[PDB]
């Protein structure tokens, strides 16, 4: 069963009724950049790992980690500008939502909007699928939220997660990691496991990228915050 | 030394290595596939003859409309798919109202024969944002009608050449029928005849 | 075929448009989704199909949506799709509240998606929505109702019907054990368990691997609820109990 | 199903078979003119069959004179006894429903001359290819079981890369006929080998000479590795045909 | 018909305004830049709205927003009247026709 | 090679007709509408004389010396300008098929004088898949290595290959192929190399030299076909050689008016003026 | 080689090439040699127009153009497009004037005509252009400006260039020519002698020979070489060839 | 697209590969070594400087016109590598986009955003079907009011990372290595420091002495934010001083 | 062999560098019917060999008018010649509304050029299949233009396109001399010669195919169909 036409095509379905190309665009997600979540009762935590190819990178120029809004920030795995412009995209959707009720945007319509975004953009004949997956964090009504966006457009809330490479032992390890009333400050330290996990070499301050976000709102850790990190956890 | 599948036949706005187009001569053998109908021009006026092909007695004859009246001195015989020869014989009823609309005077018969002409060739080349003539037509057609020239007969093609002609047959048996005309035709013959 | 299965408006040979029946698999990939109309009210009953551990519940209805105050539906397909033939499912409701002041007819809101559909599947260049929907609603004229969506975009009223994984041998096992008229919504409610308990062969549900949803009219207001999980699980105990009854019968 | 030339009807016990299946671009067909033209191989006999498409015309490798003015057809074969070589050529399409009648008639043929190893010059989709192949060489091979050990050692001494096979059904997306000559090949118990290459439309010429070099590699006929390696056909000319009009340009 | 005589003089202008917009920026660019430059930014804009959801449905133009600068940026048009919360929705059919330009 | 809408996978032809296979590559239906299909295509040779079909082939039944062949509404028209008013030819036989693409007849006269001398006038178009079958119901599977063949067709100066382009060429142009056996004198310029002929002539030709049986194809260029004065006119040289030199008599006069007679009943292209 | 991948003017090749630019490239190489030779006084073009029938007008198919009142073009490739090309220079500059009120200067006017082709280059429902042009102005401020564009979409100022056939020998001749330091007389002369050189008889039957130039002596204005020094020139050339 | 979508995974730019890569991005990237030239852009705590060779191919052809530094704005630079046509047309967009955020919000827009916006419309281009990515590559540099000098290159596929010491072209992989070597060693990195060291790491690259008329340098310093083209008298005197030290 | 691909459309560069569509087009104007165009110092005539489908069919016109001095010579597609010729007209009448004076052959001629070229640069479109002799009479005197299905034209002052239109230019080019400086009744007769010239031996002009357009100083463009070109045909010499 080749399956070559059907493969090639997005709006072309399979004999066995399989959108071939959004398998390949979540393989291209599975192929990017490890990238963790956990959401703890205090709230929640997205660290991920930037692979720097050489030292002569500016850290402050781009981040894996942004914000969205002064509550929601989110990261991802795959590709880098779909990235960018799904949290262009997704910041101008927050501000709307404000503007229209004065309110600050709950996570799960934010992540919805986001995900018709992507169905949008899966549907139609002519583009292809947002080759990346958003792990998008929040805090609202005291409460923290996690959420998972896939290419297709089906979002997932998530308790513990992980994405890109060697996803599978990340979920794993989470699972006998994570705990029902864990708090932040210690999910930290299990996302930076799970990353180490993931991660061949040594991390460093530079090298991985940690995004919290609580009561107060999302924050993305500094470098010497994550350093400090670091160094409690080993 | 090698053959190859050079296809020239699928596209409209495709020109074969002769310069041929293939389509139009496929809507050519599309007329082919359509019952005859003989349309002869004479002195005395014109007369256009096709046949009704009743598959089965239940289906009324009546039904099955060929000759059609695009305006009370012009008439029409159609030979090919039914449905674009509606779309033509209505494009020629409203040419000839706004001609007389506009004029306060009957169409010529070329001038309608011109006009349907001038819609039946917008395949690929009609610019225009509208829903157009995607295939060529599949129907040709006889505009027998008599005007203050006299009698006259036009043909009009699928390719959306109209000529002006003395007896022509058009449909399954055209090329029969045609000998026979040659054979039987001449120019002082009665109506009757 | 490898061909007339392309530009989804290629009619095959025999007159089939096989991409509609891609479709109609896709939807056959997905989980079990069960709906039982009884005369005391119709429910929904579908199956979770995510289980991980992990995988956090925060909205009150996990496949299920409701669509209006008179009306709810269920979902068996790709779950984008599902999401926004929902959306356009509840704005065609309220435009039609709107316009009438009086709440949508369930076979019209139906009528309304399936036109979507079909319009999808006709015009080239547009993926078919791979969704199946069930429906269960009330209204003024022929009350309680259950509907099946289907990706070509036909509808039609049955009195028990599954979509989703199995859908043939439940469908089957509801022709066994359905009595036209005579059913309630505790009958039906014992029925949709047993359907699922036999379908879903991992194992015996536990509440969680089901979701239940009964909609019923009380003061002449239609309430839709979704069935708590404890009440779940003292349905499949009181199954239980009742197949174990039945084997120490049989001897 | 085989017509000698004449009246010689030479014998082929021996030989070795090599036939241009017909590729997505005829690079099979373009390979085995490459190796007829330079090895200087006659034609003793024509393939008539009711598969291929009739053609004719002067033969391809006029060279002399006198040889230019010989009247080939769609399927003729060469042979040269120094090399024990016997080349078809086929020099047209197939018809519908047509290829395993081809692919029978010529394995009874082989088999009643008493040649061995069928060398299958053929080509695949260059577009049907997977990630690992679009990164590896486009060459690939393909051997029957029944083959002799002694080539697959040395194939394998070659370090070729096997045609990948998908359970473990052998389709080759381009080949055209050579799937089933494979199979049906394999059923009568034959020693044969394919030799294919992704490739695309186009000019192919370039990956014919892919193609011959990949043959020698492995049968050694010319030297290992230049100027005038392969002798073109001189019918190779007017790949496109007429001329440009003046007007234009 | 009066429906064609603009209710409000600034209606006219904001009724247009996006269609007003673009075609000062190409008007800016044909007269600095020149003739690329305008029709470059018409094929990319003609090419990303052909792909788009069907007319009954609301599409989200997220790559036009782009091109056009507007992704990053919200005006009254974005957030008064929801093109997705449209109350008024004709036939599926007789919406892609009419796109189609058949009627 | 659709293209139908925006984003419509499309896949590049292959001359050599693989994707044809592959698609084809049963249903009891199928198998039966195929089968339909393939009793539909096949040539039936047959006679309107009494309608006997004509089971056994031509070559079987009578023993033919010198057949000469037209395929081409110019080369048949040629034939019928100056070989029959030459002596008397009465049909014999006459092959009937159905093809996708189409005075369509391919009827077959022997001279009464002289029946080894037959001829063939082949109006109608045959498929690729044809030609063969056409070759067994006339030729039968037993030749006889002792007819003398003149295939006459014409082409179009667009088909044949020359560094020259297609306009400066000049257009009546006629080419001859000849097989091994075949000794005589070409009389006209043998074909170019690259240039290769794929229609019945060939079928004929190739059936012609892998039998051992003497034969020559003309293939006469031009840039119009429908009932050309100039095709016949270059056909002449033909017959000035030997061969058709005792069939057709020492009355061109009759021919020339007779040529005349076919051009002016001719159907002109409506498309084209 | 680009087998698969020489189809549309959007698809690149493994190693990143464009083969339709190329192609078209090709094309512009079909046509017969369009010299240009930038001088201190001005730019004088030639163009090696061949006639392909006598029963032709002199002066049908010219291949120089005068886009602007001070700006040449002499173009090679296909005539269709050479045409086109120059009706979107003629805009361009008619627009310049209009709106800044002054002559568009010869680089911009070249930067916006190769900008239009490599817009045309980038997408695929088009078809990169087929021909290539020279652009040529002199002004008492900018001075005498000689620009090339190529059908991919360059535009590199040139003291000397050609385009076509024999584009290489008049390359050659111009680059032995000592271009700074002669008038235009004597350019368009040495102009006359190279054509005649780079023609071939035997390939090409016969030729006009097309002379253009703008510079001091024609005020900054482009207009066609007078009769009596373009047969002057051709004398030379003649004279030259014979030796 | 209008032409029709490609078959191959590799044919055409939306459609994925098994594993999900866009192998019509790397043939642009492919494209971008095929320019044939090679750039290198050096950042310090005075000055961005940006060094490509110079490469006249014929002496009819004028050395003036042949150049691929550009200014997107007064204080903006940039050096191309690739198609010449595609990265004109990127640094004419480029010019467009910051004179129209001038326009807009009143304050000259930062090299980071201008880079952003490039990258966008590049992953606009490579989304959909119509359009191609631009095989060309584009390196800014400038002086931020706040974070100093700044060195930011912008790629086909729409990444707009910025770097302490950009190098594009055929030799990407050993200027990025040498420039990594002299990153680890942390010097003044003065002007002249800089210019020496973009100089040396183009001539151990390509392993060539460069004359003046070879090479062609752009400087934006703290102390002059306008983008300046070095003239060929000051690159022939940096190179004797390269000489002599 | 290797052009399959680069010929079905005209937006593919082959290989070599041309496009084969346009090439193909040519094809179809050369498989048209023959006319022969040729001006004198002061008239500029059209006389075409009309073709009818069959006997009792009337003979296809082949000359169309445009404007009170430019007529047209039809040879090749007819809906686009009829397309050309509409675009042609609106053209002149647009030139008579606002400068209010007759459009130079010239600037139309450049505008058909235009016209027929975009088609052959974007995806979707087929050249104009059809080829024009132009007949017209400006302030610069008579002009012949010759219209190919590429958009280039071309001046000329005797030009035959169609079928078997090779005699005819030669026949053209044998005596241009004469045509420059000759009686207008001396060029028509010359224009026959021509056509007869395209005709086979056998075969002689006769009134039903036969159609002649002429303009001049004071002669409007007028259309000369059989008894009309009677005239004309009577004296002519002998094959």
């Amino acid at each position: 069963m080749a399956e070559r036409g059907y493969s090639f095509s997005l709006t072309t379905f399979s004999p066995s009724g399989k959108l071939v190309q959004i398998e390949y665009a979540l393989a291209a997600v599975a192929g990017g950049a490890p990238s963790v979540g956990i959401k703890a009762a205090n709230g929640v935590v997205l660290a991920t790992e930037k692979k720097q190819k050489s030292i002569l990178y500016d850290e402050r120029s781009v981040h894996k980690v942004e914000p969205i809004t002064k509550h929601i920030g989110l990261v991802y795995s795959g590709m880098g500008p779909d990235y960018r412009v799904l949290v262009h995209r997704a910041r101008k959707l927050a501000q709307q939502y404000y503007l229209v009720y004065q309110e600050p945007i709950p996570t799960a319509q934010l992540v919805q909007r986001v995900a018709s975004v992507m169905q949008e953009y899966t549907q139609s004949g002519g583009v292809r699928p947002f080759g990346v997956s958003l792990l998008i964090c929040g805090w609202n009504e005291g409460r923290p939220y996690l959420f998972q966006s896939d290419p297709s457009g089906a979002y997932f809330a998530w308790k513990a997660t992980a994405m890109g490479k060697n996803y599978v032992n990340g979920k794993t390890f989470l699972e006998k990691r994570y705990n029902e009333d864990l708090e932040l400050e210690d999910a930290i330290h299990t996302a930076i496991l799970t990353l180490k996990e993931s991660f061949e070499g040594q991390m460093t301050e530079d090298n991985i990228e940690v995004g919290i976000c609580n009561e107060a709102g999302f924050r993305r850790l500094t470098p010497t915050e994550v350093k400090d990190y670091l160094a409690a956890i080993a | 030394m090698f053959l190859t599948r050079s296809e020239y036949d699928r596209g409209v706005n495709t020109f074969s290595p002769e310069g041929r187009l293939f389509q139009v001569e496929y809507a050519i053998e599309a007329i082919k596939l359509g019952s005859t109908a003989i349309g002869i021009q004479t002195s005395e006026g014109v007369c256009l003859a096709v046949e009704k092909r009743i598959t089965s007695p239940l289906m009324e004859p009546s039904s099955i409309e060929k000759i059609v009246e695009i305006d009370a001195h012009i008439g029409c015989a159609m030979s090919g798919l039914i449905a674009d020869a509606k779309t033509l014989i209505d494009k020629a009823r409203v040419e000839t109202q706004n001609h007389w609309f506009t004029y306060n005077e009957t169409m010529t018969v070329e001038s309608v024969t011109q006009a349907v002409s001038n819609l039946a060739l917008q395949f690929g080349e009609e610019d225009a944002d509208p829903g157009a003539m995607s295939r060529p037509f599949g129907v040709a057609l006889l505009f027998g009608g008599v005007d203050e020239k006299g009698p006259q007969l036009f043909h009009m093609d699928p390719s959306g050449t109209f000529v002006q002609c003395d007896a022509r047959a058009i449909g399954s048996a055209s090329e029969g029928a045609q000998s026979s005309l040659q054979e039987v035709y001449h120019k002082s013959m009665t109506l009757k005849e | 075929s490898r061909r007339y299965d392309s530009r989804t408006t290629i009619f095959s040979p025999e007159g089939r448009l096989y991409q509609v029946e891609y479709a109609m698999e896709a939807i056959g990939h997905a989980g079990t989704c069960l709906g039982i109309l009884a005369n005391d009210g119709v429910l929904l009953a579908a199956e979770r199909r995510n289980i991980h551990k992990l995988l956090d519940e925060v909205f009150f209805s996990e496949k299920i949506y409701k669509l209006n105050e008179d009306m709810a539906c269920s979902v068996a397909g790709i779950t984008s799709d599902a999401n926004v033939l929902t959306n356009e499912l509840r704005l065609i409701a309220q435009r039609y509240l709107l316009q009438y002041q009086e709440p949508i007819p369930c076979e019209q809101l139906v009528t309304a998606l399936c036109d979507i559909k079909q319009a999808y599947t006709q015009f080239g260049g547009k993926r078919p929505f791979g969704v199946s929907l069930l429906y269960i609603g009330w209204d003024k004229h022929y009350g309680f109702q259950l509907y099946q969506s289907d990706p070509s975009g036909n509808y039609g009223g049955w009195k028990a019907t599954c979509i989703g994984n199995n859908s043939a041998a439940a469908v089957s096992m509801l022709k066994q054990d359905y009595k036209e008229g005579e059913m309630t919504l505790k009958s039906a409610l014992a029925l949709a368990i047993k359907v699922l308990n036999k379908t879903m062969d991992v194992s015996k549900l536990s509440a969680e691997k089901v979701e239940i949803a009964t909609l019923t009219r009380e003061n002449g207001k239609t309430v839709i609820r979704v069935l708590k999980q404890k009440e779940v699980e003292q349905l499949i105990k009181k199954h239980e109990e009742e197949e174990a009854k039945a084997e120490r019968e049989k001897k | 199903m085989f017509v000698p030339c004449g009246e010689s009807a030479p014998d082929l016990a021996g030989f070795t078979l090599l036939m241009p299946a017909v590729s997505v671009g005829n690079v099979g067909q373009l390979a085995m003119d490459l190796i007829i033209s330079t090895l200087n191989m006659s034609k003793i006999g024509y393939f008539y069959t009711d598969c291929l498409v009739p053609m004719v015309g002067n033969n391809p490798y006029a060279t002399t004179e006198g040889n230019s003015t010989e009247l080939s057809i769609n399927a003729e074969v060469y042979s040269l006894p120094s090399r024990k070589l016997v080349a078809l050529q086929l020099r047209s399409i197939f018809i519908k429903y047509k290829s395993k009648p081809f692919c029978e008639k010529l394995l009874s043929w082989v088999k009643s001359s008493g040649c061995a190893r069928v060398i299958v010059l053929s080509s695949s989709h260059s577009y049907q290819r997977n990630d690992l192949q679009l990164r590896s060489t486009p060459f690939r091979y393909l051997l029957t079981p029944s083959m002799q050990k002694s080539v697959q050692n040395k194939i394998k001494s070659l370090n070729w890369e096997e045609m990948e096979k998908s359970e473990f059904c052998i389709r080759i997306p381009g080949g055209g006929i050579t799937k089933t000559l494979y199979d049906e090949s394999c059923s009568k118990e034959i020693q044969m080998a394919v030799l294919l290459k992704f490739v695309s439309e186009g000019d192919n010429i370039p990956d014919a000479l892919g193609l011959v070099e990949y043959l020698n590699e492995w049968l050694q006929i010319l030297k290992p590795l230049s100027a005038s390696r392969w002798k073109i056909p001189s019918s190779w000319r007017l790949l496109f045909g007429s001329g440009l009009p003046p007007a234009l340009f | 018909k009066n429906e064609l005589l603009p209710s409000h003089p600034l209606e006219l202008s904001e009724k247009n305004f996006q269609l007003n917009q673009d075609k000062m920026n190409f008007s800016t660019l044909r007269n600095i830049q020149g003739l690329f430059a305008p029709l470059k930014l018409q094929m990319e804009f003609k090419a990303v709205q052909q792909v788009q959801r069907l007319p009954f449905l609301s599409s989200s133009n997220l790559s036009l927003d782009v091109l056009r600068g507007n992704d990053e940026t919200i005006g009254f048009e974005d957030i008064l009247n929801d093109p997705s919360q449209s109350e008024v929705m004709g036939e599926p059919h007789l919406m892609v026709e009419y796109k189609l330009g058949l009627l | 090679m659709a293209a139908t809408f925006f984003g419509e996978v499309v896949k590049a032809p292959c001359r050599a007709g693989t994707e044809d296979e592959e698609e084809e590559e049963e249903t009891p239906e199928d198998r039966e509408v195929r089968l339909q299909l393939a009793r539909k295509r096949e040539v039936r040779l047959l006679r309107r004389q009494t309608k006997t079909s004509l089971e056994v082939s031509l070559l079987e039944k009578y023993p033919c010396s010198k057949f000469i062949i037209a395929i081409g509404n110019n080369a048949v028209a040629f034939l019928s300008s100056f070989v029959m008013n030459s002596g008397v030819w009465e049909e014999v036989g006459c092959a009937k098929l159905w093809n996708e693409w189409c005075e369509a007849f391919c009827v077959f006269y022997h001279l009464k004088s002289n029946p080894s001398v037959f001829l063939c006038q082949c109006s109608c178009y045959v498929a690729e898949d044809q030609q063969y079958q056409w070759l067994e119901k006339v030729f039968g599977s037993c030749p006889r290595k002792n007819m003398q063949i003149t295939i006459l067709t014409c082409r179009h100066v667009t088909d044949y290959k020359t560094s020259e382009s297609t306009g400066s060429l000049p257009s009546p142009f006629l080419r001859a192929l000849k097989t091994q056996n075949f000794k005589d004198s070409a009389c006209c310029p043998l074909l170019e190399q690259p240039n290769i002929v794929h229609d019945l002539p060939a079928a004929v030709l190739s059936y012609c030299q892998v039998w051992k049986i003497p034969a020559i194809l003309y293939l006469c260029y031009t840039d119009v076909m429908k009932l050309d004065l100039i095709t016949v006119e270059a056909f002449k040289p033909i017959l000035s050689t030997r061969s058709l030199k005792g069939l057709v008599k020492n009355i061109p006069q009759s021919t020339e008016i007779l040529k005349k007679l076919m051009t002016t009943n001719e159907i002109q292209s409506n498309i084209y003026t | 080689i680009g087998t698969g991948y020489d189809l549309s003017a959007s698809t690149f090749s493994p190693d990143g090439r464009v083969f339709q630019v190329e192609y078209a490239m090709k094309a512009v190489e079909n046509s017969s040699t369009a010299i240009g030779i930038r001088c201190k006084d001005g730019v004088v073009f030639g163009v090696e127009k061949l006639v392909l029938s006598k029963l032709y007008e002199e002066g049908s198919n010219k291949r120089l153009f005068n886009v602007d009142r001070h700006v040449g073009m002499a173009v090679a490739g296909l005539l269709a497009d050479a045409r086109s090309l120059a009706d979107i220079a003629r805009e361009e500059a008619s627009n310049f004037r209009s709106n800044f009120g002054y002559n568009i200067p010869l680089k911009h006017l070249a930067d916006r005509v190769a900008m239009y082709v490599h817009a045309y280059t980038l997408y695929s429902a088009v078809r990169p252009f087929g021909c290539s042009f020279m652009l040529g102005s002199y002004s008492v401020n900018d001075g005498a400006q000689l620009y090339m564009i190529d059908p991919s979409g360059v535009s590199y100022g040139y003291w000397g260039c050609a385009i076509g056939k024999a584009r290489q020998a008049a390359k050659t001749e111009i680059e032995k020519l000592q271009m700074k330091e002669m008038t235009c007389r004597d350019i368009v002369k040495e102009v006359a002698k190279i054509i005649y050189i780079v023609h071939d008889e035997v390939k090409d039957k016969a030729f006009e020979l097309e002379l253009s130039w703008v510079g001091e002596l024609t005020n900054g204005r482009h207009e066609i070489v007078p009769k009596d020094i373009r047969e002057e020139a051709e004398k030379y050339a003649k004279e030259s060839l014979k030796e | 697209m209008s032409r029709g979508s490609s078959a191959g995974f590799d044919r055409h730019i939306t459609i994925f590969s098994p594993e999900g890569r866009l192998y019509q991005v790397e043939y642009a990237f492919k494209a971008i070594n095929q320019g044939g030239l090679t750039s290198v852009a050096v950042r310090g705590k005075d000055c961005a400087v940006i060094v490509t060779q110079k490469k006249v191919p014929d002496k009819l052809l004028d050395s003036s016109t042949v150049t691929h530094l550009f200014k997107i704005t007064e204080n903006i630079g940039c050096v191309m590598t690739g198609m010449t046509a595609d990265s004109r047309s990127q640094v004419q967009r480029a010019r467009y986009e910051a004179a129209n955020w001038k326009y807009k919000y009143g304050y000259e827009i930062p090299v980071d955003m201008l880079c952003k916006r490039i990258a966008d419309i590049s992953q606009v281009y490579t989304q959909n079907a119509e359009m191609r990515p631009l095989g060309c590559c584009m390196i800014l540099i400038g002086i931020d009011e706040e974070q100093g000098p700044q060195v930011y290159k912008c790629d086909p596929a729409g990444y707009y990372c910025g770097f302490k010491a950009t190098a594009a072209g055929v030799k990407q992989t050993e200027s990025t290595s040498f420039l990594e070597k002299k990153v680890k060693k942390k010097f003044d990195w003065t002007f002249e420091q800089t210019v020496e060291t973009a100089i040396t790491c183009l001539s151990t690259v390509l392993s060539i002495d460069f004359k003046p008329s070879e090479i062609e340098v752009g400087v934006v310093t703290v102390e002059n934010p306008k983008f300046r083209i070095l003239t060929e008298a000051e690159i022939d005197a940096h190179l004797v001083a390269l000489a002599e030290r | 062999m290797f052009r399959n691909q680069y010929d079905n459309d005209v937006t593919v560069w082959s290989p070599q560098g041309r496009i084969h569509q346009i090439e193909y087009a040519m094809e179809a104007v050369k498989q048209g019917s023959a006319t022969v165009g040729l001006k004198s110092k002061t008239h500029a005539v059209l006389v075409a060999l009309k073709r009818a489908q069959s006997e009792l069919a009337a003979h296809q016109k082949k000359i169309l008018h445009v404007d009170n001095h430019i007529g047209i010579s039809i040879a090749g597609l007819t809906a686009d010649a009829r397309l050309l010729c509409n675009f042609m007209r609106q053209e002149c009448l647009d030139s008579r509304f606002v400068f209010d004076r007759p459009l130079p052959v010239s600037r139309l001629v450049s505008l058909i050029g235009s016209k027929t070229q975009i088609p052959t640069q974007r995806y979707g479109r087929r050249p104009y299949g059809v080829g024009l002799l132009i007949a017209g009479y400006d302030d610069m005197g008579p002009h012949i233009f010759q219209t190919c299905p590429s958009a280039n034209y071309f001046d000329c002052r005797a030009m035959s396109i169609g079928a078997r239109s090779q005699s005819a230019r030669t026949y053209l080019e044998r005596h241009m001399s004469e045509f420059m400086e000759c009686n207008l009744n001396e060029l028509v007769k010359h224009g026959l010669r021509a056509l007869r010239e395209t005709l086979p031996a056998e075969q002689d002009l006769t009134t039903k195919n036969v159609s002649i357009g002429i303009v001049g100083k004071d002669l409007e463009f007028t259309i000369y169909d059989d008894d009309d070109v009677s005239p004309f045909l009577e004296g002519l010499e002998e094959r």
